[PDB]
């Protein structure tokens, strides 16, 4: 099974450079072609350039001629795109993807900002009668004031899946992002059934493991 | 540079019915090898692209046999045959023949299912919050079809403007709905000086507006 692992997330100052990697593994590395493409939130895709790993050559978007470079390490099966000069303009998902695009990696997202971390608080949505109805009742957990993105969110570790909705953050005008995430459980459940939202951003090393109770 | 034009941004179908997606280019991907280099890729909500076309009509391993690709050197069309709920995401055509390679700007899929109202819950501030000196007021609108929905909020029967922020998610890939939420945002002290907090929605599911609403203090 061949698969394509991308560096982390990435934030950086504005006239810096960065470095994301995609390490191949389940084929020959220096045998195929490797692509980069870069998407914006919301947005298309777009093409940056093409290495040949086994010979070192490589072709660049002249959008990105300045912006991009692309190497690639044999010894390790890593190809690398260093993006230099960085503006808020560089903020994107970036991905790696096998020639011809069937296999890709899971995108590295970078931004490019001068703004400090900061970790979100994590307050309960609070299930009552003012949200239960027909037999269900609906619950969440608000994820407020942080930065960068992202923020992830699972509910009793994973084990609640059905009927949860995860929404897009918000960018406040604070500057700050905001997220809420919200499940609907049969109202019986509220007396006999736990139910905790686990809230990750990784960026802050916060990690919050919030029991929402019935009010 | 090669352009890739797709002309609808989105495209509704019912599911098990069939729908064409579009997309053109500024000039013949016909190669004298004779492969037209025109691929078709899917993205789904928070993955990464997944190609279902290579070189224009040739199905790519692993993709189900209701997608097919037809075309001549510069029109093409992605036939998706007894669309699923879960085939939702957003369809992308690519040129392959001449670098830079190049990206149609993408073709939305959206299912068509029984319009369906929201169900319409709100969440008062926790106290945990009001103890940090803010207040957000929750609104959620749960589980509606069609996408449009407007809400509007009310603090003591005054309609507010500037104070509230949106977020909706993606048409769910099993049920084909979607969901929002509406955040007001005020200080405690401006929370406190008053007592109803409503928030009012409209939906095409809907013959008058519906009202969710508490009194501050249970
Ligand atoms: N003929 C292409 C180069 C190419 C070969 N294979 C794929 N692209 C060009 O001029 O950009």
């Amino acid at each position: 099974q061949v698969q394509l692992q991308q560096s982390g997330a990435e934030l950086v100052r504005p006239g810096t450079s960065v470095k994301v990697s995609c390490k191949a593994s389940g084929y020959a590395f220096t045998n195929y072609l490797i692509e980069w493409i870069k998407q914006r939130p919301g947005q298309g895709l777009e093409w940056i350039g093409v290495i040949n790993p086994g010979s070192g050559g490589t072709n660049y978007n002249e959008k990105f001629r300045v912006k991009a470079t692309l190497t690639a390490d044999k010894s390790s099966s890593t190809a690398y795109m260093q993006l230099s000069s960085l503006t808020s303009d560089d903020s994107a998902v970036y991905f790696c993807a096998r020639g011809g695009g069937y296999y890709w990696g899971q995108g590295t997202l970078v931004t490019v900002s001068a703004a400090s971390t900061k970790g979100p608080s994590v307050f309960p949505l609070a299930p009552s009668s003012k949200s239960t109805s027909g037999g269900t009742a609906a619950l969440g957990c608000l994820v407020k004031d942080y930065f960068p993105e992202p923020v992830t969110v699972s509910w009793n570790s994973g084990a609640l899946t059905s009927g949860v909705h995860t929404f897009p953050a918000v960018l406040q005008s604070s500057g700050l992002y905001s997220l809420s995430s919200v499940v609907t459980v049969p109202s019986s459940s509220l007396g006999t059934q736990t139910y905790i939202c686990n809230v990750n951003h990784k960026p802050s090393n916060t990690k919050v493991d919030k029991k929402v109770e019935p009010k | 540079d090669i352009v890739m034009t797709q002309a609808a941004p989105s495209v509704p179908v019912t599911p098990g019915e069939s729908v064409s997606i579009s997309c053109r280019s500024s000039k013949s991907l016909l190669h004298s090898n004779g492969n037209t280099y025109l691929f078709w890729f899917l993205q789904r909500p928070g993955q990464s692209p997944q190609v279902l076309i290579y070189r224009m009509s040739n199905l790519a391993s692993g993709v189900p046999d209701r997608f097919s690709g037809s075309g001549s050197g510069t029109a093409f069309t992605l036939r998706i045959s007894r669309v699923e709920a879960e085939d939702v995401g957003v369809y992308y055509c690519m040129q392959h023949l001449e670098y830079p390679y190049t990206f149609g700007s993408g073709t939305r899929l959206e299912i068509k299912r029984t319009v369906a109202a929201p169900s319409v819950f709100i969440f008062p501030p926790s106290d945990e919050q009001l103890k940090s000196g803010t207040a957000s007021v929750v609104c959620l609108l749960n589980n509606f079809y069609p996408r449009e929905a407007k809400v509007q909020w009310k603090v003591d029967n005054a309609l507010q403007s500037g104070n509230s922020q949106e977020s909706v998610t993606e048409q769910d890939s099993k049920d084909s709905t979607y969901s929002l939420s509406s955040t007001l945002t005020l200080s405690k002290a401006d929370y406190e000086k008053h007592k109803v907090y409503a928030c009012e929605v409209t939906h095409q599911g809907l013959s008058s507006p519906v009202t969710k609403s508490f009194n501050r203090g249970e």
